[PDB]
């Protein structure tokens, strides 16, 4: 009766937005990315992908509510970078060693297949 | 109308203000058949 | 087709004047009672807004000249009481135009076309213009979807 | 330049297994990795069904579930098939979807079994995995019943379905030995050890390692039939990395809006 | 009443194994043998099998309506 339906939990609607930047004035150089229709899977990813940045003073990541389809990333940086090029680095790293560890399976699939 | 009989299973047309009976054994527990309108299901 | 008000009561019948200016004689179940619609704007020969209980005058039709107050209102008529009027206690009908201020997808078997939603099929219990409510023949609710994204089976 | 250099090797490969090991990587993409394996690698499932006829003693909504469950033989048609919400199409093409028909009726003295071999699909490609062990029983019949129905398979993922998911077990595990203290024993002696694990049998976890992270990480993914195994990994690796795309997409866009 | 497409707790195949498993139980198989000639290794998987009441045999005896 109350039931969400399925689409609902990566679908994102008219009108809605992906991902939004909110500027926190509570420290200097901290963001907060807001992003819909995202769970854990990105938000652990982009997390210690964060954390592996030496620039990267805080770098965490929440869901609000498991009901409710929404990822908060707090990325505090160093004075001399910004959170928004963290987040853009930590994606480019992440898609980066993606594509590698890819291309690697295939490889290693091809030597398994063929002895 | 086609009413199904209960116990010999065997299609009736019968019309409106009739009573119900089965025309060839008389058992008058019948059943209607299923609606020819389009039914959909999501396979969930 | 007509509609009245009871100009006089009797033990068995009413006296009961029409739209059209003519008080008639008519029996206590020959008529029913009538929703009274007391929100009925008209337009006067000056494009005026006339409500019931304004102060009106009536400048044409057989009782031009008269002014009273009005009661009930209806298509191209208007219905005023008059207490200085002898006539049915003051009532008479006039024309609005002569006075003065003093669904067809509802039951319909549907697809949703368009949207997260495409391939359901439901039944719309409610529409309007933009939006209809098509209750799903495959889950526990009714959903509202735009008429654009639907198409009919 | 953070990224990590991860290497594969691939220990076991049957028709529904993959046994590999990933190194040199983080915990959370392992972890990502594995939930994409169960929710976000799309595979070919019945997700429409309308019932000519139904005499069996179950009912439509139960036919309609058992059918959905049915794993399809969804390689090399998966990726070049699109999704019903993204389709242009009215109702159902063959650029989103697979039609499948089923009319069954026992006519016999004895049970009817209609397996997923009465599944009858228009292409040659999308059919029950069974068909390719014995069938998926849909439903039995008595004489004098009867099955009649017109299936549409679409394409998605775990998230939206469980019926879209192509894993039966995603075994995953990483520090065997228990070097990190990830888990805690209260009696170490009293835990048997795992398939990867380097100790001797006197011992029960190996030596704390103070400056130990997770770097290595045992897959054991198993398929339900619907994809190879290692196609299910090769989908979910090119699935996150296009998440992340679209996702440095609309983060490219929000901060040239800005 | 039916046996399950899916193991419910992993979404293993147990749909086409039930009269494979009634047919090893009728060839003298102990039913944690029957089990493992089935491939159900993990123990979510052999409770179904194991647990499994078909009622769709008792629903069969009466004559359909049609
Ligand atoms: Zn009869
Ligand atoms: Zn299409
Ligand atoms: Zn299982």
């Amino acid at each position: 009766m109350n039931a969400p339906p399925a689409f609902e939990s990566f679908l994102l609607f008219e009108g809605e937005k992906k991902i939004t930047i909110n500027k926190d004035t509570k420290v200097p150089n901290a963001c907060l990315f807001t992003i819909n229709k995202e769970d854990h899977t990105l938000g652990n990813i982009i997390k210690s992908q964060l954390l592996k940045d030496p620039q990267v003073l805080f770098a965490g990541y929440k869901v609000p509510h498991p009901l409710e389809h929404k990822i908060i990333i707090r990325v505090q940086t160093t004075p001399d970078y910004s959170p928004q090029e963290a987040f853009t680095n930590a994606i480019t790293d992440l898609i980066s060693e993606l594509s590698l560890l890819e291309e690697r399976f295939r490889v290693a699939i091809k030597d398994k297949q063929e002895g | 109308m086609i009413y199904i009989c209960g116990e010999c299973h065997t299609e009736n047309e019968i019309k409106s203000r009739d009573p119900i009976r089965c025309r060839e054994c008389g058992y008058r527990i019948m059943y209607k058949k299923r609606t020819k309108r389009l039914v959909v299901f999501d396979a969930r | 087709q007509t509609v009245g008000v009871i100009v006089r009561l009797e033990r068995e019948t009413f006296q009961v004047l029409n739209m059209y200016g003519k008080v008639v004689t008519v029996r206590h179940q020959a008529v029913t009672r009538k929703k009274d619609n007391r929100f009925a704007v008209a337009l006067d020969s000056e494009q005026n807004n006339i409500h019931v209980k304004d102060i009106v005058k009536v400048i044409d039709g057989p009782h031009s000249g008269r002014e009273g107050e009005i009661r009930h209102l209806f298509r191209s008529f208007a219905f005023l009481h008059c207490k200085k009027l002898v006539e049915n206690g003051g009532m008479f009908v006039c024309k609005t135009r002569h006075l003065v201020l003093a669904n067809e997808l509802i039951g319909q078997t549907v697809r949703i076309s368009q949207g997260p939603y495409k391939g359901y099929i439901g039944v719309v219990k409610d529409a309007t213009e933009s939006t209809a409510r098509v209750e799903l023949h495959s889950t526990c609710q009714t959903i509202s979807v735009d008429r654009q994204r639907l198409t009919t089976v | 330049p953070y990224a990590n250099q991860p290497t594969v090797r691939i220990t076991e490969l049957t028709d529904e297994n993959v046994k590999f090991i990933i190194e040199n990587t983080d915990l959370a993409v392992a972890n990502s990795i594995r939930r994409v394996f169960i929710a976000e690698v799309p595979i070919i499932a019945i997700d429409w069904v309308q019932i000519d006829a139904n005499s069996s003693v179950l009912h439509d909504e139960f036919i309609a579930h058992r059918l959905g469950l049915i794993p399809l033989t969804s390689d090399d048609i998966v990726d070049k098939l699109q999704y019903s919400r993204d389709c242009t199409c009215e109702e159902f093409c063959p650029e989103c979807s697979v039609e499948f028909t089923l009319d069954v009726r026992c006519n016999e003295d004895q049970t009817r079994h209609v397996t997923s071999r009465d599944l009858i699909s228009n292409s040659p490609r999308v059919i029950p995995v069974t068909s390719r062990q014995d069938d998926i029983l849909i439903v039995k019949l008595r004489k004098g019943q009867e099955l009649r129905l017109r299936a549409y398979a679409k394409k998605g993922f775990g998230k939206e379905h469980a019926k879209w998911n192509p894993t039966a077990g995603v075994a995953f595990e990483y520090d065997p030995d228990n070097a990190l203290r990830h888990t805690v024993y209260p009696k170490p002696e009293e835990w048997p050890k795992s398939e990867y694990s380097e100790l001797d049998e006197d011992e029960s976890q190996a030596p704390y390692d103070p400056n130990g992270k997770p770097e290595r990480f045992y897959y054991n993914v198993e398929s339900c039939g619907s994809l190879r195994p290692e196609t299910i990994v090769l989908s979910a690796l090119s699935g996150l990395k296009k998440k992340l795309s679209d996702l440095q997409t609309q983060l490219s866009h929000e901060i040239q809006s800005d | 009443m039916i046996i399950p497409v899916r193991c419910f707790t992993c979404g293993k195949i147990v749909g086409n194994k039930w009269e494979a498993y009634l047919g090893l139980l009728q060839a003298e198989y102990t039913e944690g043998d029957a089990l493992d000639a089935l491939g159900l290794k993990r123990y979510c998987c052999r409770r179904m099998l194991l647990a499994h009441v078909d009622l769709i045999e008792k629903l069969l005896n009466y004559a359909p309506l049609e």
